[PDB]
């Protein structure tokens, strides 16, 4: 079976410009676990990102959290790239400091 | 109140090269405390918590054959589960498992459990008495007859009563700093004008432990379902947890509505009014 | 402390 990714692009602490915070990409609901996934700065693909070690939850799909250190600005724009089998384009999802 | 240790297995299958992703973790409630992937440089169970890393190097060799094992015999099912289900090697797929057990407040077994999926659906479990095993289709129903045969239920069962609960007591002893203790969720609420007419109310749970929360809008004393959204509980990433739930109102009535927190971190239940 | 045994399916 096949479940497209739930997606939640959020800091780990309150926004504030200037202020070193964690940059937060929450994948989840899906299946199977193959999938790529990138935090975006600007466009551009972010290199030094973490993330989780697989786990699922009851109905057996998937979760994995993608993270990276950042600072949060006025004019920089985040985003989280995810491509999975079940998207026929890779999904887009920009960080919106109030979700 | 009560606890749990649980295990969390993956298999994928990857027929262009080599052999299969294999991936444990390990946690007790909802901290992960243990990890084993198989694409890692390791090749180690590794620890996640620190109340773990006080384990001698027994410990960690004997857990780390034991998944190591279990791997290969991912890898072997992984090839069987194909033929059950006639299937060519060309496709990759999946395996997945998770037991544990729950002890209660006082330290005493609660329940275990063990139930694994084969492609994203249930494949065998063993029954709530750990006696038996319950089959989704003709595929388990073949693995069934066969641990039926062997009587692999009953190490499960002496695993599950037994080990299962002795470890996750002295864990919880270990890490009682953390494992016993609970972060309430710290609470506000923030106010968005949608235009001059609408506003949505948005209620914040943050930096909570353990997952499990209740949120919840009410207007004028009772729960309100319409016109409100409810993320999923995600991780902040440093152990403790998010969430929100929302609510679109009328501009100016926003005093009718609260929000309902409830979490074993919290006596008494929150209320929030804007 | 992980489950020890793994009968093939």
């Amino acid at each position: 079976i096949q479940r497209t990714p739930k997606i939640q692009v959020y800091s780990r602490h309150p926004a504030e410009n200037g202020k070193s915070n964690f940059l937060n990409c929450y994948v989840s609901g899906f299946h199977p676990s193959d999938i790529e996934v990138d935090l975006l700065k600007n466009g551009e693909r972010i290199e030094k990102v973490e993330h989780s070690d697989l786990s699922f939850s009851k109905d057996w799909s998937f979760y994995l959290l993608y993270y990276t250190e950042f600072t949060p600005t006025e004019k920089d724009e985040y985003a989280c790239r995810v491509n999975h089998v079940t998207l026929s384009q890779p999904k887009i999802v920009k960080w919106d400091r109030d979700m | 109140g009560s606890h749990s240790m649980r295990y969390f297995y993956t298999s994928v299958s990857r027929p262009g090269r080599g052999e299969p992703r294999f991936i444990a973790v390990g946690y007790v409630d909802d901290t992960q405390f243990v990890r084993f992937d198989s694409d890692a440089a390791s090749q180690r169970m590794e620890p996640r918590a620190p109340w773990i890393e006080q384990e001698g190097p027994e410990y960690w060799d004997r857990n780390t054959r034991n998944v190591k094992a279990q791997s290969q015999t991912d890898r072997v099912d992984l090839g069987t589960l194909r033929g059950y289900y006639n299937q060519s090697e060309a496709g990759s797929h999946t395996i997945q498992m998770m037991y544990g057990c729950d002890v209660g407040s006082d330290g005493r077994f609660l329940r275990g459990y063990r139930q694994d999926a084969y492609d994203g659906k249930d494949y065998i479990a063993l029954k709530e008495d750990l006696r038996s095993w319950t089959a989704a289709d003709m595929a388990a129903q073949t693995t069934k007859h066969k641990w039926e045969a062997a009587h692999v239920a009953e190490q499960w069962r002496a695993y599950l009563e037994g080990t299962c609960v002795e470890w996750l007591r002295r864990y919880l002893e270990n890490g009682k700093e953390t494992l016993q203790r609970t972060d309430a969720p710290k609470t506000h609420m923030t106010h968005h004008a949608v235009s001059d007419h609408e506003a949505t109310l948005r209620c914040w749970a943050l930096s909570f432990y353990p997952a499990e929360i209740t949120l919840t809008w009410q207007r004028d004393g009772e729960d309100q379902t319409q016109d409100t959204e409810l993320v999923e509980t995600r991780p902040a990433g440093d152990g403790t947890f998010q969430k929100w739930v929302a609510v679109v109102v009328p501009s100016g009535q926003e005093q009718r509505y609260t929000c309902h927190v409830q979490h074993e971190g919290l006596p008494k239940p929150l209320t929030l009014r804007w | 402390a992980i489950f020890q045994s793994s009968m093939t399916k």
